[PDB]
Formats: C-alpha cells, structure tokens, sequence
C-alpha cells in the first residue's frame, strides 16, 4: 500500500486519490489537518523526497513530489498517457487545460478582492467550458469513448467552481452530462459515498475561496442584480408641444422599486444577513429615498399636463 | 357547436360555398367566387354522443350515403390478404394466415360485444383495431427472431392485449378478456404448447435484445433496476419501488412511444406514479421530455408558444421530443382544441399562417437541402414537415379522474380518442399494495411475535386502506392509493421516532439501576424494588409497533373527517389490531400519545379552542410536516393561531394577489413561514413545491417555478389556508397535501352536549375526568422532573455531606407521588367503564338534538333572518336544567320550542 503525504483537504491530491479508487488500489496517507501545521514541519525535512513539499508520494523506491510527476505516474504504471505522438499530445493538453482551471483558483483565492475578482474568472471560464461543448459533440468524452485521469482532474476544478458559481454549467449541458457520467462511473460511486472520502475544504484551510468547514449565501447573489439593474436605468423622456419634457412610461420604474424595496424586507426574515446586512441596509435608504420622489414626481407631471390643458394655451 | 342561439357557422359556411358559390372575404370586404373547388364531409350518425344537428339548409345540397360496418365475412376475407402480406416474413406458418384473420375478426366481434359504452365511454370498437393489431402483429415479426408457432400466437396474444384491453377498467372484463382471448385461441389455433396467456406472464421487449421478442420476468425487472438508478441520477432524483404491475405498464409505453405516430392517453387515478414511468420510458426511448409549463395566469399564447417550439425543434432541429400534457394543462376549451389539430392533423396550422408561414416555408428549405434532398414545390416542403411531426412528437396524455367533467372531454375528444393509445392504471391493486408496503417496512425495528410480524402490518394497512374507501368516500373508484403510501412513510418515521425514545428512557433507568447498586439505606432498596418499571418496558415495547399504526392513520387518514366518524374508523382499525397478532394500547389517547405538554400549552396560548377535535387537527397539522398541510376553517381564527406561533417569520399570502408570484420567492429564499389564504384558487406553480421535488446543488437546494429555479432556505415553511368546503382543489393538490378539516360541524354538537349533560348528571365524575388525564400526565412528568433533581445532586454531594436526604424527604413525599399514580390507575379502569356506560344514555340525547338543530340550521337556508349557532342551542339546552333520561329528552324538546319559536313567523312556527 503506497504513502501519500498531503492536507486532509481536497487540494493538490484530489484527482490522484480518485485516480487511486478508479484501479480499486487500496493506500495509506499521511494527512495534515487545518490545525496540524506542527506534524508536517515535524517531518517537512526528514522524509528523503528529492524535493521535498506536499503532496509526496512513496511505494517502490518512486520518491516523488509534484503533484504531476505523481498523478503521470500512476497514469504511466497503466499505459494511459498515449499510444503515439498525436495521443499522448492531447492528453497533455487535456493536462494542461484542467491545470488552467486548478491553478486560476489558487491565484485569485488569496486576493482579499475575491467575490470581484472571481468575475474575471468566470468571464474566462466560458470560453474554456464551450471549448468541452464542442469536443463532446460526437464524443462520450474528451479524447474519446473512455474517461481518464484528466477527467478526475476537472472533476475536482469542477467541484470546486461550483460552490464558486453553482450555474457554472448551466451553459454547459454537455459537460453537466459528463458530471454525472463521472458520478456514476462504479469505482468512482462506490469510493464517493464509502467512508475514507474526507469530502473538504477544497482549499488549505487558510484561502479565501474554498477555505474552511463548509459553505454556509444567496444575498450577495441577488444584491448584485439589484445593483446591476439600478445602474442602468432609462426612463422615456418625451417633449410636447411646449418646452418641457415628459417622462412616459413611469410603471415599469415605479413597479420594480417596489418589488425590490420588498425582497430587502424578506432579507431580514434571514439569518445569514446579519453583517452583510448593513449594505443592505443602505440600499434600502436608497430606494425608499427614490419611492418617496418618485410618488411626487408622478403627481406633479400629471397635475401639471392637466393644468396645462386648462391654461397653458390660450 | 353552434352560438347559444344555436347556430353552427363552419356548416353555414360550407352551405355558403355550396349554393352560392362564392364567399364574402371577412376582413378585405368583397366577394370571391370560388372555381372549381369540392365540398365533402364525412360525420358520425347525429345521434351518437358528442354530435351535433346540422342545418336541413345545408344538407339540402348534399348527396347522403350511410356506410356502416362490413359483413364480419368481409372483414374476415379482408385481413387473410393482411396476414398473407406479413406472413411472407414467415414462410413456414404461411397456412396459418386464415385461422389468425379468423380470430383477429372473432376477438373484434367479441369485444365489441362484451365491453360496449354500456359499461364505459371509452368501450368503443371498430375495424380500425384489426388493423391496429395488423401492423401489430406485423412489427414484432419484422423485428423479431425467427418465430415458432407458439411464438406467432403469443405474439399474437400481446399485441392483442394492447389493443383491445388495456382500455379496459376495473378487473371483471379484464379477466373476461383473459378467457376471451383463450377461447378464441382453442376455436382457432389449437395448441398445447400455449402457456400463461395473461399480460402479467407474457411480456415483450426490445429493450434486451436487439430483436423483439418475448423477455423473461426476472431478466426485465434486473434490467429496470439499472436503469432507473441511471435515470433517478441522470435526471430528477426520485426513489421508487419497481413492481409487477409497473414492468408490465413500461412495456406498454415502449411500444407506444416506439411506433411512428406514437400518442398514449395515460388513465392513472393519482399517485400512481403514470407521470414518473412516462418520464422513465421516453428517457429509455431517447426523447425529449418536454412538460408545458402552465399556470392559473397562463394565457393562450403561452401554450403556443410551447407547442410552436416543440412543433419547430421536431422538424428543422430534429429534435424527437415526448410532449407530456395534463388534464391540469388543458385550462381553456381552445388548449384541447390545438392538442386535436396536433393530432388528427400532424401540424398546427394556426401558428405558422401568413408571414409566420413565410419564415417557416424558407427555414425549412434550408434543412431539407442540408440533409441532401430538394422539394420544388411549396406543397412538397409541408408535407416534410408535418411528416417529420409525425415521426418525432409523441404526446402523453395523463388524466386522473376521467370523472371529471375537463378530463372527460379529453377521451370524448374524438381526435384525442382515435389516434391515442388509451391505457389504464385506475387502481392499485392488492398484490401491488403489499408488494410496495413490504419494501417500505424493509428497515426492521421489529421483533419476533405470535401471527409473520412485517407480513402482519402490511395486512391490516391494506385492510384499512381498503375499509377506509368503502365506508369514507362515495363515487365510483375513479380514486386510488395516495394515503397508503404516506401512511406506511408515516409509521416508518414514528417508530424510529419511538423506538429511539424508549431505548433512551430505558437507558435512563438502565444507569439508575447502577448507581443505587453501588450505594447499598432504609428506603432506597424500595427503589432498587422499581423492577415495575423495569417489568413493565417489555409490554410498553410490544404495543409501540401497533401504537405507531394508529398514530399514523390519524396524521394521514383522519385529518379530514368528522368527529364520529374518525372515532368510527378507529373501531374498524381496532378490531383489525385485534384479529392480528399486534399489540395495542387499550387505553389510548391520540392527543397525549403525540403531543407534548409543552406543545400543548403553546397551542392554547395563541387562542386555540379547546375541544378535543380541534386538538388532534393541530397535532395532525404540526406533528408531521412530510407534505404540505391544507387547512380549513371559515372563520380564520386558525390563520391567527399560526402566526402567534411563528411570531415575525409569519409572512401571509393569498394565491390571488398580484404580487404572490414574486413575493413567494423572497419567502422560499430567506426561510420566511408561509401561509396562502385562499386554498380553493391554486395555480399550478406552487406545484413542485407540493411535491417534495428538488435540484441538489454545491451548497444550494434549488427549486424550479414556472421558469426561474429559486433557492429553498429549509427553515422555510409552507400551509395552504381555505374558507369555504364547497370550494374544491385540483386533484394533484389533494393528493400532496395533508387535508385538516377546522370546521364547527353538527357532529361537534354531540361531542359538546355530552360534556354540558355529564356536569348537571354526575358533577362528582366529570370533574375528575379533567384531573385524571391531568395528574396522569403531570405527576409522571413530576416523577421525571424528580429524578433529574436526584441525579443532578447526587453527582455533586457524592463526596460532600448527605445532602441527598435534604432531596430524600422530597424523595419521601415521592413515595405519595409514584404510588400516586397507582392510586390512580387503579380507580381508573374503574372510571373509564362507567364513563362509556354513560356515553349511551347520551347518545341517546344526542341523536335527537343533531337532528333538531338541521331543522334549525335548514330554517337559515330558507330565510336569513332564520338563523341559529351552535351557542344558542347549548345555551339553551343549559337552560333545561337550571326514565330521568327521558324527562331530560322532553325538557329539550320543550325548550327549544320555547326559545326559538319567538324568532320564526306562525307558519315556520307551526
């Protein structure tokens, strides 16, 4: 049974283990919990790993570290990595692109400007997921009918993107199909629901994205196309016969503050608003501010047109 | 039809072209006369059922010629020449031709026959069938491996089934049919290398092999059970116990959704699951699932817009979808209306006119082309489309009460009729019970016992069910098993409910038992004598099982029916406890079994009445919250009484109001307790939200409303609030909802005089009728209360002082307490049977008094100014106090004359 020296998390392991349950191989590991950060310094020297550094990797004399140079391993110690130039080319592609989604985690999780900076990836990510769309158009799976290890590796980036975004694959049907295909993969399935599968955090404990015990929510989500809608708003604006102009069409407006200025109330109902609360609280000064004009203003610009009528003309 | 003057204008219109010629243009403004253009109509004779009389003013022009059926020779010699085409397939059977055309015509005649409108509506048989079972016949050859004789005619005998029989309700003529079918074989076919000719035993599928053939049962069921785990994955994630009547119906669907034009109307009562297999067998043929998402506020346009889209995605996407319509759907007479043109035609010709039609014609040459094929003209592109339609959209019709006057327009839909397959599901079936009930009980709590123990629940369930129907309900059967399934989903969550809260509490007199032991002194071995208590589990254990059956037929069944009439139900479940080797609680009471002292308070303390009734109403409302509770009562007194208990999460709605639709989205997404005001009006989006339906996510649990998918908070909850009885619920609703009745009836009268009598009769026992469930639960919550109070210094004086004797001498006053309890035990099954003996003189009482005050309240119906409350008959059956039995029976009579006679005029006087 090989060593496995890494976090008890997710992190630069996850495929590899899955890899691991896919040849039903039984193994051993050396895991750091969040608050085992002694027990790794304890052997972070004195393990005889080439370069040392987590994860590492020992069974028949193969010192390794590199998450990489493990997993192609493992993937080489079952002829899997390609059968010619053009195979083996585009199964380091398929490396590569996975790695691309792994690693763009990592550099925009320890940004304190995460739930902002997330939205430069996730304008990204489209781009890299159609690119899927299209390969399994026709195909079962990337480079081929059969699954692989790269597919164990966007299995854990998909994971992890999904508590990010939860509509990630909304876009993508073709790959929430290959989700569930994975999913249903027998070893894969049996090895999900056994009990050595310690499920999270995605991250080291310490990362702002995918960090800590558990997801808690919705609030950010919606507060944003609040904002989004109140930063694009267009009223018809006619002029008449004489020199003002009117604005037409006040209901839309008059309707949406409304309702918007009820979904801040229902967010109180919430338990998780309490400190994200006080934004929303701001907003709410906001919008009562302009329903509070916005019911004079209608007044007006109907009690004057009237009056007009009367004795603007003649 | 014709205007409610009566006057049909199509057939006007028609005699127009006939005697005029031409036609005035109905919205350009001129006449045009028609060259050269035929009229010819087909019809039914007028006095068949859906027909209409037309006008002797356009008839006058027509030439009549009435072809009715042929010969039952003919129509024998007709399809030799059928089976002499497809058994060309089949060389060697060649000589068999005859004898099989000379059947399919017998079993046609003997149908016909046996299963006419008579019977039901939909018994209606023509050449048609043969024809049917023809090409049947035909496709199983043509996709079958080489076929013996006993093949052939079992091959025969299904697609025989399918077409005469699954039609057919009820089980009399489906097993007329069984010995139909075995009759005509024996006058036919004669063989005795036949086996079991019933549906059950002959199945066959092409689901297994790549050639249809007849599969084995055990092969099919295994090869279900991969496939639905796959598909309960793959798609919406619901568990289900796959059975024999289920595989038999799947097969059904397959080879309906398998044939070119492929319709099947589903008649499934409710719950039966007809939605959920459909869902399953057009996943297994590879289509598209698309269910039109309407709601009380959909208009027209809506449902074109999804019919439009499936009809274009068929053609120019070749998109092979299953278009599953419900009876619920269908919400307009027009919406039937455009699922007929879909059918009896294989296009809608409404949606794609004028320049619509332009945009089409021209999308469609571009696909043609694509696929490799030119159509020059503008008539040869149509044809492609709708013949696309015709291979690639399926409709699955589910109604459930075919009773209904909207679902009956369905089958009666002469398009809808004709080109459906029409298949029933109306009721489950005993064998389908117990199959579904064991699986349910496959967890085992339980323990050995006298007789089967599981074997022995599942009976008496079924025996309720089917007792509860028989004396409850009224109406044919058009309803089936719903509460049965809740109701075993119930007792599988009370008795791990229970039984881990027995385990506890014998786990809290298990590490009693161990400290007084390492203690030994003069009064505590009385308590190491608490081998009562210790004795006594083993009974309280063996009537937990029989208990849970109760306590759950009253959160499932009860909540909706009267005060006698639960009581009454209660004897029929009783005596079916009794006849069974399960044990039960004798004295038992539904209110303190389930709910808790505590609770209880809580009830009463937002305003809750204190009848008993109204009790067991609110415990069967809280208790369990498995499904969605619809509650009624007129005045809305209960509306208050949740929003006392939620307190500031209580936000109230009304499926009228404008804002509802939203508003019902921020109360999902912040864990808001919702109530709707108005039950009886319900739009069909609430509905996922009915059924327990949901879509797992990261960390979210969403939820899908009429389009966007919200997020479900789960400290979110929901109650559906109504005001008036009289107004009635969709079926679906019904069915998912946990139907509480908070309703002041005429059956709460006799319940409430008996209480007023026994006050002024025997003051002495009603008195302490209050204080002995009272003290029975106080003093045992007291007896809990102390040993707590024990313990708790037992484990912090047990190196200090005896200060436990401080606590000893309230130990010492215990010695009252437990033996209180005793006391009271044993004067109790000395008062409960003179409280039952005093039931029937009042009862007697009783009767007559329910029966005045109909007479009273029908004077309301009469006249407005004729009215009486419930308070006004007590009062004044209060005032006739202030052969006894029988003075106190006269004494009603005679005050009620008295009080209620100042308020009617002399002819309602005498």
């Amino acid at each position: 049974s090989p060593i496995l020296g890494y976090w008890k998390i997710k992190g630069l392991v996850q495929p590899t283990r899955l890899l691991l349950e896919y040849l039903e191989e039984k193994y051993e590991e050396h895991l750091y919990e969040r608050d085992e950060g002694d027990k790794w310094r304890n052997k972070k020297f004195e393990l005889g790993l080439e370069f040392p550094n987590l994860p590492y990797y020992i069974d028949g004399d193969v010192k390794l570290t590199q998450s990489m140079a493990i997993i192609r391993y493992i993937a080489d110690k079952h002829n899997m990595l390609g059968g010619c130039p053009k195979e083996r080319a585009e199964i380091s592609m398929l490396e590569g692109a996975v790695l691309d989604i792994r690693y763009g985690v990592s550099r925009i999780a320890y940004s304190k400007d995460f739930e902002t900076l997330k939205v430069d990836f996730l304008s990204k990510l489209p781009e890299m997921l159609k690119m899927f769309e299209d390969r399994l158009c026709h195909k079962t799976y990337l480079n081929g009918d059969h699954v692989t290890h790269p597919d164990f590796m966007l299995y854990d980036a998909l994971d992890v993107v999904l508590y990010m975004d939860p509509m990630c694959l909304d876009a993508f049907p073709k790959l929430v199909c290959f989700k569930k295909r994975i999913e249903a993969i027998p070893q894969i399935d049996k090895y999900l629901k056994s009990s050595k599968y310690i499920a999270w955090p995605l991250q080291g404990w310490q990362a702002t994205f995918g960090g800590g015990d558990h997801p808690p929510f919705v609030i950010e989500k919606s507060l944003n196309r609040i904002k989004k809608f109140w930063k694009e708003a267009q009223y018809e604006v006619i002029e008449h016969s004489s020199g003002l102009k009117l604005v037409r069409e006040w209901d839309v407006l008059e309707q949406a503050c409304k309702e918007d200025l009820e979904e801040l109330v229902s967010m109180k109902a919430s338990n998780y608003y309490k400190i994200f609360e006080q934004d929303c609280l701001d907003l709410e000064s906001k919008l009562t501010k302009l329903s509070e004009i916005q019911v004079n203003w209608v007044e007006v610009q109907f009690y004057w047109l009237d009056l007009y009528g009367i004795l603007g003309e003649n | 039809k014709l205007d409610k003057y009566g006057s049909q204008n199509v057939v006007l219109f028609l005699r127009q072209l006939m005697e005029k010629q031409g036609f005035w243009k109905t919205p350009e403004n001129k006449w045009v006369t028609i060259e050269r253009i035929h009229i010819v109509g087909a019809c039914n004779p007028p006095t068949d059922p859906g027909r209409i009389p037309m006008s002797e003013r356009f008839t006058r022009h027509a030439a009549i010629l009435y072809l009715g059926y042929p010969s039952g020779k003919s129509l024998s010699q007709i399809y030799e020449i059928y089976y002499k085409a497809i058994f060309k397939l089949v060389p060697e059977f060649r000589s068999y031709t005859e004898p099989f055309a000379r059947a399919s015509v017998h079993l046609y005649n003997e149908c016909k026959a046996r299963y006419s409108t008579g019977l039901q509506s939909h018994y209606l048989f023509s050449p048609r069938e043969l024809t049917r079972l023809v090409r049947g016949v035909y496709t199983a050859i043509n996709t079958g491996p080489r076929q013996t004789l006993r093949s052939l005619i079992r091959l025969w005998a299904y697609e025989a089934w399918r077409i005469f029989a699954d039609r057919l309700v009820g089980v009399k003529e489906k097993n007329s049919f069984e010995q139909l079918l075995y009759e005509t074989v024996d006058k036919y076919l004669p063989n005795q290398d036949l086996g079991n000719i019933s549906s059950t035993s002959l199945l066959f599928s092409g689901l297994l092999s790549l050639d249809f053939k007849e599969v084995n049962k055990t092969d099919l069921v295994n090869f279900i059970e991969e496939r639905f785990k796959t598909f309960c994955d793959e798609e919406l994630e619901v568990p289900m116990v796959i059975h024999e009547s289920m595989v038999d119906h799947i097969l059904r669907i397959d080879r309906a959704l398998k044939q070119v034009q492929g319709h099947m109307m589903l008649i499934g009562a409710s719950r039966t699951g007809k939605t959920i297999l459909t869902r399953f067998v057009a996943w297994l043929n590879g289509l598209k699932i698309v269910q039109p998402k309407i709601h009380r506020h959909s208009n027209l346009s809506d449902f074109d817009m999804i019919l439009k889209k499936a009809i274009s995605d068929c053609s120019l996407k070749e998109s092979r979808t299953c278009l599953i319509i419900d009876e619920s759907n269908i919400l307009e007479t027009a919406f039937l209306e455009r699922m007929n043109t879909l059918l009896a035609n294989a296009d809608i010709p409404d949606l794609f006119q004028g320049e619509e039609y332009d945009k089409l014609l021209n999308n469609l040459r571009n696909k043609t082309r694509s696929l490799g094929l030119l159509l020059d003209t503008e008539q040869e592109l149509y044809d492609w489309f709708v013949g696309e339609i015709a291979k690639n959209l399926h409709v699955v019709f589910t109604i459930c009460d075919p009773t209904n006057n909207k679902s009956s327009a369905m089958i009666s839909s002469p398009a809808l009729f004709n080109r459906c397959i029409i298949n029933w599901m109306g009721d489950w079936d005993t064998k389908t019970m117990s199959q579904v009930a064991n699986n349910m009980v496959d967890v085992i709590p339980m323990e050995f016992t006298d007789f089967t123990i599981r074997d022995a629940v599942v009976n008496i369930l079924i025996h309720f069910d089917r007792n509860f129907y028989q004396k409850m309900k009224v109406g044919v059967n058009p309803r089936s098993p719903g509460y049965f399934i809740d109701g075993l989903r119930a007792l599988v969550k009370l008795v791990t409910a229970k039984y881990q809260d027995l385990q506890e509490n014998q786990r809290f007199v298990n590490v009693g038992l161990e400290k007084l032991n390492e203690s030994v002194k003069s009064l505590t071995f009385e308590k190491e004598r608490w081998l009562n208590t210790t004795k006594q589990f083993s009974k309280t254990s063996q009537e937990l099982i029989g208990n849970c059956i109760i306590s759950s037929i009253y959160e499932t069944y009860f909540g909706h029916l009267n005060e006698r009439e639960r009581a009454d139900m209660l004897v029929i479940l009783k005596r079916l406890l009794g006849k069974f080797a399960v044990k039960y609680d004798v004295n038992y009471r539904f209110i303190d079994y389930l709910v808790t002292l505590d609770e209880k308070m809580k009830w009463l303390e937002c305003g809750l009445d204190k009848n008993d009734y109204f009790l067991e109403n609110m415990s069967i409302v809280m208790n369990s919250q498995d499904a969605v509770p619809f509650l009624l009562d007129p005045s809305s007194h209960m509306i208050t009484v949740i929003s006392n208990y939620y307190g500031n999460k209580t936000v109230l709605l009304s499926f009228l109001e404008e804002g509802f639709v939203k508003r019902l989205e921020n109360a999902i997404r912040f864990g808001s307790v919702v109530i709707i005001q108005d039950g009886e009006f319900f739009d069909p989006i609430i509905s996922r939200l009915i059924s327990r339906e949901f879509n797992h996510a990261g960390n979210r649990v969403t939820v899908e409303i009429g389009d966007h998918e919200v997020d479900v908070s789960g400290d979110f909850k929901l109650f559906i609030h109504s005001c008036d009885p009289s107004g009635d619920i969709p079926i679906f609703l019904r069915s998912r909802v946990r139907l509480v009745h908070f309703v002041t009836n005429k059956e709460s009268i006799e319940t409430r005089i008996f209480d007023i009598t026994l006050t002024e009769e025997n003051a002495e026992m009603q008195r302490k009728r209050e204080d002995l469930i009272k003290l029975n639960t106080e003093y045992k919550l007291k007896l809990k209360n102390l040993e707590k109070r024990l313990l708790e210094e037992l484990n912090n004086s047990q190196g200090n002082m005896l200060e436990n004797d401080e606590l000893m001498v309230t130990l010492n006053n215990l010695k009252k307490e437990a033996m209180n309890i005793e006391k009271k035990l044993s004067e109790s099954e000395e008062f409960f049977p003179q409280f039952d003996n005093l039931v029937e003189e009042y009862s007697i009482i009783g009767k007559h008094s329910v029966k005045i005050f109909s007479m009273l309240e029908k004077f309301g119906q009469f006249h407005w100014f004729y009215g009486i409350s419930i308070g006004q008959f007590l009062s004044c059956f209060k005032r006739v106090f202030i052969t006894r039995v029988d003075e106190i029976l006269w004494l009603l009579y005679q005050e009620v004359y008295c009080q209620f006679s100042t308020a009617l005029d002399k002819k309602f006087k005498m």
